[PDB]
RNA sequence: AACCUGGGGAACUGAAACAUCUCAGUACCCAGAGGAGAGGAAAGAGAAAUCGACUCCCUGAGUAGCGGCGAGCGAAAGGGGA
RNA sequence: AGCCAUGGGGGAAUCUGGGCGGACCACCGCCUAAGGCUAAGUACUCCGGGUGACCGAUAGCGCACCAGUACCGUGAGGGAAA
RNA sequence: GGCGUGCCUAUUGAAGCAUGAGCCGGCGACUCACGGUCGUGGGCGAGCUUAAGCCGUUGAGGCGGAGGCGUAGGGAAACCGAG
RNA sequence: GUAAGAGGAGGUAUAGGGAGCGACGCUUGCCCGGUGCCGGAAGGUCAAGGGGAGGGGUGCAAGCCCCGAACCGAAGCCCCGG
RNA sequence: CCCCGUGGAGCUUUACUGCAGCCUGGUGUUGGCUCUUGGUCGCGCCGGCGCGGCUGGGGGCCUAACCCUCGGAUGGGGGGACAGCGCUUGGCGGGCAGUUUGACUGGGGCGGUCGCCUCCUAAAAGGUAACGGAGGCGCCCAAAGGUCCCCUCAGGCGGGACGGAAAUCCGCCGGAGAGCGCAAGGGUAGAAGGGGGCCUGACUGCGAGGCCUGCAAGCCGAGCAGGGGCGAAAGCCGGGCCUAGUGAACCGGUGGU
């Protein structure tokens, strides 16, 4: 036949969750598109990489129409 | 089987030549702390004769530790080094001809 | 008797003051045509390797 | 085509890629080098 | 018997194929020397205005370096001795 | 890619000579090619002796014994037992 | 009378109709040299240690620091140095 | 056969080497594009070597030393034909 | 028999690479005389004529090297600076030599495939096989990039000179069924889409901390310093909505400190 192919896994989704410490930097979720928003203290990257901008603890906030979005608390 | 993990690369330059090495002279680092240690007028003689020179080409006293007061005849000095010394001693430099 | 440096390890690995072996950042002459100045910089420092940095510390032994 | 960026009145390159027939001849583009700060890089 | 010197001189094998390379100037064929043989008083060494024939051992050093810079191969000066 | 050696071609000078110090050039220094001889320290063990945390007749040399024998092979050569 | 499918090897699996073995005796296979790395017993310690060799001895030791490892690293290197 | 040489042959194209076919009878057509072989004083390409415009290293200099264009350079291959 | 082993050997050729062998230029052995063309240095004479060394080439004759031969000849004859032979050039070169001639695989061979991306298989984290199902990549772009400002589809129905299933224009409904260079997918109009204005951050020097991971590699990245772009500014810019568009090391090329 003519078939047999396939691009390796990717290894994405969602990778930090609610309720867990992070550093500054730590890669929140990888993603296709923008299945997930930024927010408060999270920033992205050309990939659409959801990733922290400061020392806290995550949350998921879903919103209907706006979307999914994901925040990090910060505290100390 | 396979490319060793020999894919690192030679970034090592000077790795050789016909002729072989050049003859350069060799500094030895002598921490002046265990210069410190004994007591007298410290010179490569000294150094050598039992220490830290092993017939190393040159002398070089240099770093941490204190400096106790006296001559230190060596053939170069850490700028660092200097001021240890210079606080309570005599800078003999080294040798030229 | 006497084992031999490896010399093709030795002209590419310097072995730290500690244990560690170093050495420079694969895929830098070549492959290069126009890659990010981020990867291009990325390559230029050199790194510690892991398992096998045990393996090539066993022939620099006498050096 | 792979193109090649210098530098004016001194000696500095820079990655780049021109297109053969495609509408672009010369690259007239500024660029950064190390001596000083901002200079005109030509094709060349 | 072996040791020695010169003339000629392999392949298996290693490189996890193989051709450079390695095995090795080894195996061996040949000529010659002798209780030894070779070498030997610088058209030398090589960086010290230093050494001072030759051989042999320790070291230098698995260094310098050679190398499909692979596999591998691997000196000399100098220093301690006979 | 010098130094040493030399199969082929060209081809000098005698100390204002000539070789070397890793292309080449200048500087500084080294050494005197194109004739020969030279003991000792070194290698080996057929031969003699001495010693062994070496063997003790399936071991130890192939041979403790009339063995390089008997026997085998055209031959080179193989090679026991006891 | 009850119970009970040789040994070894090799195998996902052997009593195996897979391997090897007539039976006994004797012979027979992880060693050494140099270098390396970890552990361990002990000597010494910012030091530790000798190699050829020489002297002694004739189952005696001693001498011999040349040299090696260690006391500084970093860099391709010049160089700099607790950086 | 490294060579000296020897066979060919103490022969001489009615002879000697190679190839295919295979007494004898009747016959053996077409295709030289490719390959081979043969022929072709032109031309294209082509090595060492000859050449030396021009260029470089060093030196106070005369020099020493190195790089190098056009042009002359066989067989072979391209080309032309059997 | 069959397969396997990066076993062996014999054999083949327009497999690779040598070698013998043969062809070939320069040169050594290698010499004399003469004619003709080009060059070269000095002179007599207005790029040319006369002379010598040196010649390069071409034709001819010569003899004494060298070769052959003739009643053993310090010689005669034949050949002749050619051949042969030495060094060096290039070429033809299974006559010969050393070797190479992949893997997966419902036995091998034949066929097909070999890396990268998308989807499914995959059992609601990740991961997950088969010669399972089904498609793409080995690029493109100085605008298709940055930033500022501005605008919002495809389609259905109605209406309009060429045209009407579908050009372009007005209107009403039209939350995404368009567009996003290209496969597929996720994403997206509260823009990543369409359009202008200024511009070239398709910058250098770095990199807290992470995703992924056997190694190597791949991926995201705040923020710092330098100098700069767009915007009043808060601010964005270290290329393209994102996931392919590729190659360790070695050896070598070009430009710089
Ligand atoms: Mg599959
Ligand atoms: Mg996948
Ligand atoms: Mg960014
Ligand atoms: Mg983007
Ligand atoms: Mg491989
Ligand atoms: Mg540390
Ligand atoms: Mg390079
Ligand atoms: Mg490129
Ligand atoms: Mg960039
Ligand atoms: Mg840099
Ligand atoms: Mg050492
Ligand atoms: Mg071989
Ligand atoms: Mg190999
Ligand atoms: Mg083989
Ligand atoms: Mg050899
Ligand atoms: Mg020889
Ligand atoms: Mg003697
Ligand atoms: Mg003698
Ligand atoms: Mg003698
Ligand atoms: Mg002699
Ligand atoms: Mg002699
Ligand atoms: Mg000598
Ligand atoms: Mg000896
Ligand atoms: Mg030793
Ligand atoms: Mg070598
Ligand atoms: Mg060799
Ligand atoms: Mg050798
Ligand atoms: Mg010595
Ligand atoms: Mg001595
Ligand atoms: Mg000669
Ligand atoms: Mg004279
Ligand atoms: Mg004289
Ligand atoms: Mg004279
Ligand atoms: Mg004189
Ligand atoms: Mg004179
Ligand atoms: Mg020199
Ligand atoms: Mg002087
Ligand atoms: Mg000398
Ligand atoms: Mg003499
Ligand atoms: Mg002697
Ligand atoms: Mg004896
Ligand atoms: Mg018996
Ligand atoms: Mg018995
Ligand atoms: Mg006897
Ligand atoms: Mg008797
Ligand atoms: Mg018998
Ligand atoms: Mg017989
Ligand atoms: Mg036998
Ligand atoms: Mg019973
Ligand atoms: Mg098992
Ligand atoms: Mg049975
Ligand atoms: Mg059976
Ligand atoms: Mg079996
Ligand atoms: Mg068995
Ligand atoms: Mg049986
Ligand atoms: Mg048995
Ligand atoms: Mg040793
Ligand atoms: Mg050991
Ligand atoms: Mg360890
Ligand atoms: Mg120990
Ligand atoms: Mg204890
Ligand atoms: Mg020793
Ligand atoms: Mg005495
Ligand atoms: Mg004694
Ligand atoms: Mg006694
Ligand atoms: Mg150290
Ligand atoms: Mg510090
Ligand atoms: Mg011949
Ligand atoms: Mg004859
Ligand atoms: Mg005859
Ligand atoms: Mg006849
Ligand atoms: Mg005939
Ligand atoms: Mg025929
Ligand atoms: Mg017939
Ligand atoms: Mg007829
Ligand atoms: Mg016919
Ligand atoms: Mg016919
Ligand atoms: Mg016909
Ligand atoms: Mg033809
Ligand atoms: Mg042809
Ligand atoms: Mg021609
Ligand atoms: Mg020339
Ligand atoms: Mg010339
Ligand atoms: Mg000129
Ligand atoms: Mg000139
Ligand atoms: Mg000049
Ligand atoms: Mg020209
Ligand atoms: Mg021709
Ligand atoms: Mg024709
Ligand atoms: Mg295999
Ligand atoms: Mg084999
Ligand atoms: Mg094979
Ligand atoms: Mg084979
Ligand atoms: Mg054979
Ligand atoms: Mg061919
Ligand atoms: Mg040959
Ligand atoms: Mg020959
Ligand atoms: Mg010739
Ligand atoms: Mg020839
Ligand atoms: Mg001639
Ligand atoms: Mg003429
Ligand atoms: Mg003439
Ligand atoms: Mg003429
Ligand atoms: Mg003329
Ligand atoms: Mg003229
Ligand atoms: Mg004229
Ligand atoms: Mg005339
Ligand atoms: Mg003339
Ligand atoms: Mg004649
Ligand atoms: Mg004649
Ligand atoms: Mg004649
Ligand atoms: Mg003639
Ligand atoms: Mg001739
Ligand atoms: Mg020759
Ligand atoms: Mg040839
Ligand atoms: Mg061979
Ligand atoms: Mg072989
Ligand atoms: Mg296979
Ligand atoms: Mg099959
Ligand atoms: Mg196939
Ligand atoms: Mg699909
Ligand atoms: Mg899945
Ligand atoms: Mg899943
Ligand atoms: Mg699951
Ligand atoms: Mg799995
Ligand atoms: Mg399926
Ligand atoms: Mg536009
Ligand atoms: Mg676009
Ligand atoms: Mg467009
Ligand atoms: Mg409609
Ligand atoms: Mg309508
Ligand atoms: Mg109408
Ligand atoms: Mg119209
Ligand atoms: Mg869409
Ligand atoms: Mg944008
Ligand atoms: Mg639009
Ligand atoms: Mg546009
Ligand atoms: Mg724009
Ligand atoms: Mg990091
Ligand atoms: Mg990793
Ligand atoms: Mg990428
Ligand atoms: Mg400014
Ligand atoms: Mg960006
Ligand atoms: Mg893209
Ligand atoms: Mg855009
Ligand atoms: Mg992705
Ligand atoms: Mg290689």
């Amino acid at each position: 036949t003519k078939n047999g192919r396939d691009s390796q896994a990717k290894r994405l989704g969602v990778k930090r969750y609610e309720g867990q410490v992070v550093r500054a930097g730590n890669i929140l979720v990888r993603q296709r598109g923008t299945r997930f928003k930024p927010g408060k203290n999270v920033g992205m990257g050309r990939d659409f990489t959801l990733f922290a901008l400061v020392d806290g603890v995550v949350e998921f906030q879903d919103r209907g129409r706006l979307g999914r979005y994901v925040h990090v608390r910060p505290l100390a | 089987g396979r490319s060793t993990t020999l894919m690192r690369l030679p970034k090592r330059g000077m790795q050789g030549q016909v002729p072989g090495e050049i003859k350069r002279p060799r500094y030895q680092g002598v921490n002046l702390k265990d210069l410190a240690r004994f007591e007298g007028e410290v010179t490569p003689e000294l150094l050598v004769r039992a220490g830290l020179l092993k017939k190393g080409y040159r002398l070089k006293i240099l770093g941490e530790g204190e400096a106790k007061p006296l001559k230190v005849v060596a053939h170069a000095f850490s700028k660092s080094a200097l001021e240890k010394l210079k606080a309570a001693g005599g800078e003999p430099v080294l040798l030229e001809a | 008797p006497k084992m031999k440096t490896h010399k093709g390890a030795k002209k590419r690995v310097k072995i730290t003051a500690s244990g560690k072996v170093v050495a420079m950042k694969t895929g830098k002459r070549h492959l290069n045509w126009q890659k990010s100045g981020k990867e291009i910089r990325q390559k230029g420092r050199k790194f510690v390797l892991a398992k096998p940095e045990a393996e090539r510390i066993k022939l620099l032994l006498p050096y | 085509l792979l193109l090649e960026c210098t530098e004016c009145k001194r000696r500095n390159y820079a990655t780049e890629k021109n297109k053969r027939n495609t509408p672009n001849k010369l690259e007239l583009r500024k660029y950064c080098p190390w001596c000083r700060k901002h200079t005109v890089h030509r094709e060349v």
